[PDB]
């Protein structure tokens, strides 16, 4: 079956707007629905906190404090993950599953504390929890992946040419090695004028841009092969094209009724939305990951055309048993596409 | 990176291979179909292989003086399309074993050193040609006297020119195949051995073992070891050739 | 849908956005990568798409004699030992010899048939002038915002520029007898082996044209469906009405035979820029002689004329070819008028003795009777030797005629005078002779043999006393020694 890595149940304790909440969900895409203003984000940002988020890491809670609803006195988050399949790490020691627990009170450090099948404490540091999350590869410390309804707001928006470059580049962390590599303009320069072997550093970085290049070629490769394949459900045609002249990402598409291929910004808004659905799809792709998440993909697209991404969303994620997606959207969206085919876990 | 086993190590001698040549090309239309009186100027084929810009008593590679290292020593070579066509002259088919497996070590030896082999003609007949005249499995069990195990860069290099040979040797080397590779995928791999491992890849896919397609645990053997972003440049080489080797059907 | 148009089954149409979209990154090693590592493997035949033709045909055309620094830029590890031009050419050469098989007995029909679509829509594109458009919809391909490859801008595109199929035939073919290192290598890696293909492709879609074109036609229009052919078109560049003395100068360039051609020779000029510059870091390593300089250049020469008597062929008995507006008697003797000619005489031998007896027939015994008619008109005639290449009494009959009519022979008392050039000239008729023998050993797989055999016996010898007369030092020009070993 799928690989372990997977979270089975979540439970809460005096949240934001949930008192006692507990939800489970499955190993494939799963939706959970509600309406606006009904602790959808709550429960996101608790499963991004509740592994390697820190107090300002998302920008609408100040601290750590703040999460707890006023009136309330603490906040509890438990979570557990699948451990049967492949990457069941030491499964003699606990069990069949990993649980977690995060306890923040009002005053006072957070215990981290780490428990077993049954349910006692075995560790509580936080390098424990990290090592765990980061071994079933789970990607916390990426803004991407875990994406917020106003971080994914600001990808699946009105953008330019160089600006989705920008965006991709950012979230395949290919923004952080042409930075950690890039100050060689005064490590290699600044760093020799002294008497005008200490030269073994600048030997050690130029068999580091062969690493960096063959590791933007098979990256940018394979979100670009996800593209041509996800414009196939409205039957059209096209690619992308990255441009490192102008750090540009202009995308080409051909329809049915086209003879040849124009630039996206030319068409509707119903082609270019899908379009930036896809290109949205395919950044994931490139980045081996076991969850991903998403928020208010309901920005801009219409009913009309949102009923197609949530197909296109329904058959690029559901088949893939190595991605447990847990997409969050409030209207109920089980009626159109195959949600009855097994790979699909619909929770309200 | 830069060596390659030279085969060829002296100058060839440019003016009497100049002289064999005039005296052999008027002999393709007087024979062709009956079997020598144009060449006497090397009795025997240690002296041809002299004569192409070989040294004395040359068959073997031993890597004990990093033979497969030896650097580039430019010195010039005759065309590869004469050198193998001077040497068929030598085979005595039927004849003694031992002069036989002379033939057919002498032309393996001269088959994958880098200055034959980044010379060759894409024509590519001839090769094939004295291929045909020895069954695989003499070809691989008498085959190419490198060693085994940690060479495989001559293996690559052996199924690049020969590629139906890839399921031939393959049965040789690891001799139960598919958990033998995955077992000789962690020596290379508990050894920091990021470039023999590389063409290890290389040249056992393909073959009835580890095919192509999305289907191998190699890709996640080979993403916990990239944390350095620094580490090698054949490590990040290795995993993009495995991307792809991935998305073929 | 055209013709020969073969549709794309989802099985190959992933191969064929896969491959162009890693060539859309610049990314050529597994470009190459892609085809090679399943080649000999399977029964699948990954085909290349027709625009990743126009790729390799672009790649090919880049050699690190004058370009390494760029070779090493794209790919500064070089897993595969070797270059982009050179594993770009050892494909196109390897996906060819698998085209001219149609093999299905291991692979299938149907990739068989759409690999012959492939290269038909690449040698396609080539339309010679005188001085882009994906047919498939499942896909958006490279070659439609790209247009340069390394610098190099593209065969299809340059190729198509007003006199560049003409100049680059007279690049290949002028440097092909050359000495220096930065000519003689624009034409040994670069455009020899190129033109190699571009011929081989040119007359296999001639094969086709021919069938699929309209059976059950009048004669006076099946000559009219040979204007448009594509061995018309490819023929139509030679811009001038001189067949009988442009297509006889412009196969035997660099050669050197009387040349009298008072118009001055053509200008060649090379087809990239930096083409006939070595670079400080590449040092050649092969040591080509000037013989084998001289015999893989005139085996592209006949090789270049051999796809000449195979469109005029064709022609009915009845008319004459429209477009080239030549005649298939008029241009064999233009090939015997300087093929007769040559001065060098181990060029003339590496032109008639060649190595591919079999498919270069149908025209080498027309220029060796039709040069051995030009010879004898000096030396002193009918010649009726092809006609009689089938019956051995009629051809034996014949050339005992001739050895009796004093043509092989030397000539009069004039013997020191005018030596150098009588012995040339009389062992270059004796060459048409050996490849017309051996041309019959080869096609007829008694009495008659050994009279010719005696006739000739007293034919050397008569040339032996003669030279014996001229107090000469050596030896003449001898014949026997080889019909003899020839016939047993």
């Amino acid at each position: 079956e799928s690989p372990s890595g997977y979270i089975k149940k979540v439970i809460l304790r005096n949240f934001m707007c949930h008192e006692h909440f507990e939800l489970e969900l499955g190993s494939r895409l799963n939706f959970i629905v509600g309406n606006n203003g009904s602790g959808k984000s709550a429960i996101l940002t608790a499963i991004t906190i509740g592994l390697g988020a820190k107090a300002s890491e998302t920008n609408r809670g100040s601290s750590l404090k703040d999460l707890i609803r006023e009136g309330c006195y603490s906040a509890k988050i438990i979570l557990h993950l699948d451990n049967s399949k492949y990457g069941a790490y030491q499964q003699g020691i606990f069990g069949n599953e990993i649980i977690v627990e995060r306890i923040i009170k009002r005053d006072g450090p957070a215990s981290f504390s780490l428990r077993s099948e049954n349910g006692k404490e075995i560790s509580n540091k936080k390098k424990d929890i990290q090592t765990v999350v980061d071994y079933f590869s789970v990607p916390v410390s990426n803004p991407m992946c875990f994406l917020s309804q106003d971080a994914a707001r600001s990808f699946l928006t009105a953008s330019t040419s160089q600006d989705k470059y920008s965006h991709f580049m950012k979230g395949t962390l290919l923004q952080e090695i042409t930075e950690n590599l890039l100050y060689a303009s005064a490590i290699h320069d600044s760093a020799q004028e002294n008497m005008a072997a200490l030269n073994r550093l600048h030997n050690s970085l130029k068999a580091r841009d062969q690493n960096y290049k063959n590791a933007e070629k098979g990256t940018c490769f394979d979100a670009d092969m996800d593209f041509r394949a996800s414009l196939k459900v409205r039957k059209f045609s096209g690619n992308l094209s990255f441009i490192k002249d102008t750090k540009s990402l202009e995308i080409y598409i051909l329809t049915t009724n086209d003879e040849k291929a124009r630039n996206v910004d030319t068409l509707s808004g119903g082609e270019k939305s899908f379009s930036q659905m896809a290109l949205l799809l395919a950044t994931w792709k490139p980045m081996r990951s076991r969850i991903i998440a998403l928020d208010q993909f309901d920005v801009f697209m219409d009913q009309v055309n949102r009923k197609i991404g949530t197909t296109l969303i329904v058959k690029k994620l559901k088949d893939i048993a190595r991605t447990q997606t847990i997409i969050i959207t409030p209207q109920d969206i089980g009626k159109i596409a195959d949600i009855d085919s097994s790979g699909v876990s619909i929770h309200r | 990176k830069y060596k390659d086993w030279h085969f060829i190590s002296k100058n060839c001698h440019y003016e009497q291979l100049m002289d064999l040549e005039m005296k052999d090309t008027a002999y393709s239309f007087l024979f062709g179909s009956s079997r020598e009186f144009v060449h006497l100027k090397c009795p025997s084929i240690t002296n041809l292989l002299v004569l192409f810009g070989v040294n004395q008593e040359k068959l073997k590679i031993n890597y004990e003086k990093k033979e497969n290292s030896r650097y580039d020593n430019l010195c010039t070579i005759f065309p590869v399309n004469k050198m193998l066509k001077f040497l068929m002259y030598f085979y005595s088919d039927d004849d003694n074993d031992d002069v036989r497996e002379f033939f057919l070590k002498a032309f393996i030896c001269l088959i994958l050193d880098r200055k034959v082999f980044n010379a060759m003609e894409s024509d590519h007949r001839l090769c094939f040609k004295v291929l045909e005249l020895f069954n695989e499995a003499h070809f691989i069990n008498s085959y190419f006297e490198i060693v085994d195990k940690n060479d495989f860069f001559l293996h690559y290099r052996l199924l690049q020119i020969f590629p139906h040979l890839q399921s031939a040797l393959l049965r040789r080397r690891f001799s139960t195949i598919q958990q033998n590779i995955i077992k000789e995928f962690n020596e290379f791999f508990d050894c920091k051995n990021y470039k023999n491992l590389l063409y290890f890849i290389l040249t056992m896919y393909g073959s009835k073992f580890i095919p192509f397609g999305p289907k191998e645990y190699f890709k996640d053997c080979i993403l916990d070891i990239s944390n350095e972003t620094t580490n090698d440049v054949e490590i990040s080489i290795l995993k993009g050739i495995l991307n792809l080797f991935s998305k073929i059907r | 849908g055209a013709h020969y148009f073969v549709e794309l089954t989802e099985k190959h149409l992933l191969a064929f956005e896969m491959l162009n979209s890693m060539c859309l990154l610049e990314n050529y090693d597994h470009v190459l990568l892609f085809l090679e590592c399943q080649f000999g493997k399977s029964h699948n035949l990954a085909v290349i798409p027709f625009d990743i033709i126009l790729v390799l045909f672009t790649l090919s055309t880049l050699s690190e004699y004058y370009k390494e620094p760029i070779l090493r830029a794209n790919d500064p590890y070089n897993t595969s030992r070797e270059t982009l031009s050179r594993r770009a050419l050892k494909l196109l050469q390897k996906y060819l010899a698998i085209l001219k098989e149609f093999d299905s007995e291991q692979y299938n029909l149907y990739d068989l048939e759409l690999l012959r679509c492939q290269f038909f829509l690449a040698i396609d594109t080539l339309t010679p002038k005188k001085q882009f458009k994906n047919p498939y919809r499942s896909y958006i391909s490279c070659l439609e915002q790209r247009n340069t490859i390394l610098g190099n801008r593209l065969l299809n595109l340059k190729l198509n520029e007003p006199g560049e199929f003409i100049n680059m035939i007279l690049w290949t073919l002028s440097n092909s007898l050359q000495e220096s290192t930065p000519l003689f290598l624009s034409s040994h890696e670069i455009w020899m082996p190129l033109l190699e293909i571009l011929i081989d492709l040119f007359s296999c879609r001639q094969d086709y044209f021919i069938q699929h074109e309209a059976q059950n036609v009048s004669k006076s229009l099946f000559v009219q469906r040979l204007s448009e052919s594509p061995l018309a078109v490819f023929f139509e560049s030679l811009n001038t009405r001189n067949f009988a003395n442009r297509f006889s100068e412009y196969v035997f360039l660099n050669c050197d035979y009387k040349l009298p051609s008072d118009n001055y020779a053509t200008p060649v000029h090379p087809v990239y820029n930096g083409e006939n510059t070595i670079v400080d870091t590449y040092i050649p390593t092969i040591k080509c002689s000037p013989l084998y300089k001289s015999q893989k250049s005139l085996a592209l020469r006949r090789k270049l004329i051999g796809s000449c008597f195979k469109l005029l062929l064709r022609v009915p008995d009845g008319h004459r070819l429209i477009t080239p507006r030549i005649v298939a008697d008029d241009v064999i003797q233009g090939i015997s008028r300087t093929l007769a000619s040559f001065n060098d005489i181990l060029q003339f031998k590496k032109f008639f003795m060649t190595e591919n007896l079999s498919q270069e027939s149908y025209f080498i015994p027309l220029l060796a009777e039709g040069t051995l008619s030009e010879i004898l008109k000096d030396t002193q005639v009918i010649l009726t030797l092809v006609e009689n290449l089938s019956d051995g009494v009629s051809f034996c009959n014949e050339v005992i005629g001739l050895v009796k009519s004093k043509c092989f022979a030397f000539t009069e008392q004039c013997s020191q005078a005018s030596y150098e050039e009588a012995v040339l000239n009389i062992e270059k008729c004796d060459v048409c002779l050996l490849v017309l023998l051996r041309y019959l050993l080869h096609l007829i797989g008694a009495k008659e043999q050994l009279e010719m055999l005696h006739a000739i016996e007293k034919n050397d010898s008569g040339r032996r006393q003669w030279a014996k007369a001229l107090n000469l030092g050596n030896d003449p020009p001898l014949l026997y020694p080889i019909v003899s070993q020839m016939f047993g």
